[PDB]
């Protein structure tokens, strides 16, 4: 009941009902949480 | 005791020398890393019946961009502060031509002096602190991201790039610890820079109202 | 005979309860492993546990080896009578 | 409180059909037994304690 | 440490101080019966609370059919070779797993810890 | 362990064995048999007989078990039970080489030139609970352990550039007053935190509330090995702290909103707010 | 980028959630074209470098030309570009893949 009307507007900003900006980009990245998956960096762990 | 008292006065001093360095004032380099025994030798070994009187500790600094605008900080002597006692300072500012002033209150102030500082709005702006709060730099904590205050020329670039008004930004009230650490007035915009795990870096803005 | 020494931050009772739980939990595990390493390739419990269709590796040991130790409110069975759990025991019996 | 800190807790009673709390020694005296050697033998059964 | 009752109206005698001979006087507040104090101390407050319950357990507990018994530890005062033991069953249960005994011989009632 | 004891709160009734109110009309009377030695070796050095000598005495016995565990001895107690309450009291004490630690107190005789007995009992019943020996008032019990997981370890980047974890002692309390705990010495002011978020709001700010709330949501979700994507946590903890202050998601939080009149009529106060409108 | 990762992820883990898988996309291309990992390859390295640059240019999340809209784009696709540059380097794709 709290968060009913938050949605992504046509310029990729996540706005409230009164158009109060909540995030400049959805999830801070801009991607849907449906087409992502786990990977590894393989650059931070090894030694110098 | 005094060993606890010579320790605190050095700690509180080291904090303020960064607080005024953040606001963009000019502080000499070695003043930032003034170790304890160096402080103990310069200003005095002990303030209990000693040379450090909580006066002889005051600081006057000048801005980087302009040598005229200066800031003062006062260390009152009484635990809680009265009325003319700040007017003693208001007179000390009146004589030296300085508007930016701070007072490091020792333990408290009277509802009296709360009325006596909100009146001189257009001139002689003073900031009231507490001795306890200045004992630790909160800006170097883990949870606190990095804030930066934007000039009034940059703020008009946001609202014209994202085609925003100034009512549509996220808000911050000028009463929380970091709003006062930077000396922020209503109508300013502060920029937060935090690292995130999905993108790597994210910049958000806050309107102080 | 007052030969126990409490550990930092532990009452004498609570140190005793913690050790009695360790002895009993290890028997549920060590007996449980015995129930498994004796199973066969044709067993039908192992066939539903291995493929992940239904069941867990503790139901095998509970059916074959030992049900284990019960507890209400996250602690051992309390003294519902006065200094007893049932009228079939003698007072202040702390056995398993 | 800087007053009852020294004396300690006071035994009270909440009788039916009355509004306010009542100290127990009062309701004891309302039955007779005004003396304090006779009251303190109905409540304490051995004076070596 | 005890208590004092008035000898006339049977009430509680309060302690008072007289500025003449430097002696504690017990006074009444209904009448004014007087007398002097023999121990000259008023208040005592035991915070350790290390009272040994050997002074609180009763000798007739050896008639309980729901308590364990022993043939190992005999009684010293009578030589009976059967006892009945239990725990503190009271407060001060921080390190309270001692084991008080009571002889079960009729009319001995001897009690002892170990 | 020393900083542990220095942080924990300790009152007087935790370090006392028993107390007794005696009656010495003269300091040489010494009603109890054996305290005459030390009180006398004070008495040949007699000071502070200014107005009178109070015939009422207060005698306190201490437990060296509870004394040494906090590294206390009655010297510091003796000055602070004086320095902190006034000078109306006067404390003479034993030497700790004697097995039992007793210190006797009399009222300042300047008052004798409301009964003093009830006053002395009031003071006795007031000092054992309002002692404030050490530590912060509200934090009651503080534990100690070093973890084995990589969650609370100290991960450093060595000189050759490898992540190495180190076991380090951490402390956990039951009770919160963080602004003072942060200000103490040899306590890390960066990584110390509290699990209450209104406290972080008053002490640290608003962004710290955002991040702490996110962390606690993550910790409660990933407790049983489950997993939930990040965007949902971020969006929730962003819309929850958007208007500057902490508005809870409750009936009151929804009421204080910039939303229209026909939405607050769907929540239990239709007619009055619509009459206002 | 190796030094920036060590401050983004202080603990030291390596499991992150990202767009399209890269190791599986290399494994697929190794079989749509019958790549024999036994003979010398014909992939010039300065081709790898410039191809990865050009690809990184065409991944716009925030489309704009002026600053404050050309740095938010670099903040959005910061982690993915690091991953893409570390996986498709010239040494690895001439040695392993
Ligand atoms: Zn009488
Ligand atoms: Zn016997």
């Amino acid at each position: 009941k709290s968060m009913e009307s938050v949605m992504v507007k046509y310029d990729a900003t996540v706005r409230n009902s009164i158009n109060q900006v909540v995030q400049l980009r959805y999830g801070e990245d801009g991607l849907a949480g449906e087409s992502v998956e786990f990977q590894n960096l393989a650059t931070l762990k090894p030694s110098n | 005791d005094d060993e606890e008292e010579t320790y605190r006065l050095w700690k509180i001093r080291k904090t303020i020398m960064q607080l005024c360095h953040d606001r963009g004032y000019l502080v000499t380099q070695d003043e930032l890393d003034q170790t304890l025994e160096e402080f103990k030798a310069q200003f005095g070994d002990k303030p209990s019946e000693g040379r450090p009187r909580r006066t002889d500790l005051t600081v006057l600094v000048a801005h980087n961009d302009d040598p005229t605008d200066q800031m003062f900080v006062f260390f009152p002597e009484e635990p809680k502060v009265g009325i003319k006692t700040i007017k003693v300072y208001c007179q000390r500012m009146q004589e030296e031509n300085i508007t930016r002033a701070l007072i490091v209150v020792q333990q408290g102030m009277t509802p009296s002096a709360k009325q006596s500082l909100v009146d001189m709005a257009p001139k002689y702006i003073l900031e009231q602190f507490l001795q306890q709060e200045l004992l630790i730099n909160i800006t170097e904590h883990e949870l606190v991201p990095e804030h930066v205050v934007m000039t009034k020329e940059e703020v008009t670039e946001l609202l014209a790039r994202y085609k925003l008004r100034e009512n549509q930004l996220p808000r911050i009230q000028a009463g929380d610890p970091v709003a006062r650490y930077f000396g922020i007035k209503r109508g300013q915009v502060v920029k937060i820079i935090r690292p995130s795990e999905t993108a790597g870096r994210y910049i958000t803005y806050r309107l102080v109202q | 005979n007052n030969e126990l020494e409490p550990t930092p931050g532990n009452t004498l009772r609570q140190t005793f309860e913690n050790q009695v739980n360790r002895i009993l939990n290890d028997a549920r595990d060590k007996t449980g492993s015995s129930a498994q390493k004796s199973l066969s390739e044709y067993n039908n419990f192992k066939s539903m546990v291995v493929s992940g269709a239904k069941g867990s590796k503790i139901n095998i040991s509970q059916v074959i080896a030992v049900v284990g130790q019960q507890n209400v409110e996250g602690k051992r069975i309390p003294f519902g009578f006065k200094h007893r759990t049932l009228p079939h025991f003698i007072k202040d019996d702390y056995g398993p | 409180g800087a007053k009852k800190s020294a004396i300690g807790q006071r035994i009270v009673a909440t009788l039916p059909y009355i509004k306010q709390e009542v100290p127990i020694i009062i309701v004891f005296r309302a039955l007779g037994f005004v003396s304090d050697r006779d009251i303190l033998e109905h409540i304490i059964y051995d004076f070596e304690d | 440490v005890g208590i004092r009752f008035c000898q006339e109206c049977n009430n509680m005698l309060y302690p008072k101080e007289d500025k003449e001979n430097r002696i504690l006087l017990y006074a009444c507040r209904n009448c004014d019966y007087q007398q002097e104090a023999d121990n000259s101390c008023i208040y005592v407050n035991k915070i350790t609370h290390e009272v040994d319950e050997l002074t609180q357990i009763i000798a007739d507990v050896s008639q309980d059919p729901t308590l364990p018994r022993t043939e190992d530890h005999p009684c010293q005062k009578c030589g009976h070779k059967e006892a009945v033991f239990f725990q503190s069953h009271s407060a001060r249960a921080e390190d309270a797993m001692r084991l008080y005994y009571v002889c079960t011989a009729p009319h001995c009632g001897h009690r002892w810890t170990e | 362990k020393d900083i542990l004891c220095r942080l924990e709160h300790t009152t007087l009734r935790k370090v006392t064995a028993n107390t007794a109110i005696y009656y010495d009309p003269n300091p040489q009377s010494t009603v109890v048999a054996e305290d005459q030695e030390w009180v006398n070796v004070y008495y040949e050095m007699p000071d502070f007989d200014v107005a009178r000598i109070s015939p009422w005495l207060l005698r306190v016995e201490l437990d060296r078990k509870h004394m040494t565990d906090r590294k206390l001895t009655m010297e510091q107690i003796a000055e602070k039970i004086n320095a902190g309450f006034g000078d109306d009291l006067n404390c003479i004490f034993n030497d700790d080489n004697a097995e039992k630690l007793v210190l006797r107190i009399r009222i300042m005789n300047s008052d004798e030139n409301m009964d003093d007995d009830v006053f002395l009992r009031c003071i006795e019943s007031n000092m054992l609970t309002d002692m404030t020996l050490q530590g912060i008032e509200q934090i009651s019990k503080v534990y100690m352990h070093l973890p084995q997981t990589d969650n609370k370890k100290k991960i450093i980047i060595t000189e050759d550039g490898e992540f190495k974890a180190l076991q380090e002692w951490i402390l956990e309390t039951d009770g919160v007053s963080l602004m003072r705990v942060l200000s103490e010495k040899d306590v890390d002011p960066v990584r110390t935190t509290s699990n209450d978020i209104v406290e972080i709001f008053t002490v640290l700010g608003i962004e710290a509330v955002r991040k702490a709330l996110e962390r606690e949501l993550y910790h409660v979700i990933s407790f049983d090995g489950s997993y939930v994507n990040y965007r949902h946590l971020a969006l929730l903890c962003d819309t929850m702290t958007c208007r500057g202050h902490l508005m809870a998601i409750t009936r009151h939080g929804v009421n204080r909103q910039d939303t229209g009149p026909l939405m607050k009529c769907s929540f239990e106060e239709t007619v009055d707010v619509l009459m206002e409108a | 980028d190796r030094e920036v990762l060590r401050v983004i992820f202080p603990t030291g883990d390596s499991k992150v959630v990202l767009p399209c898988n890269l190791l599986r996309m290399i494994w697929n291309a190794q079989k749509i074209f019958h790549i024999n990992p036994r003979l010398p390859s014909d992939l010039h390295p300065i081709k790898v470098v410039e191809g990865v640059k050009e690809l990184s240019k065409k991944l716009v999340i925030v489309n704009g030309d002026d600053p404050l809209s050309r740095q938010a784009q670099e903040n959005a696709t910061l982690l993915f570009n690091i991953h893409l540059r570390s996986t498709l380097c010239s040494r690895r794709m001439a040695e392993e893949f």
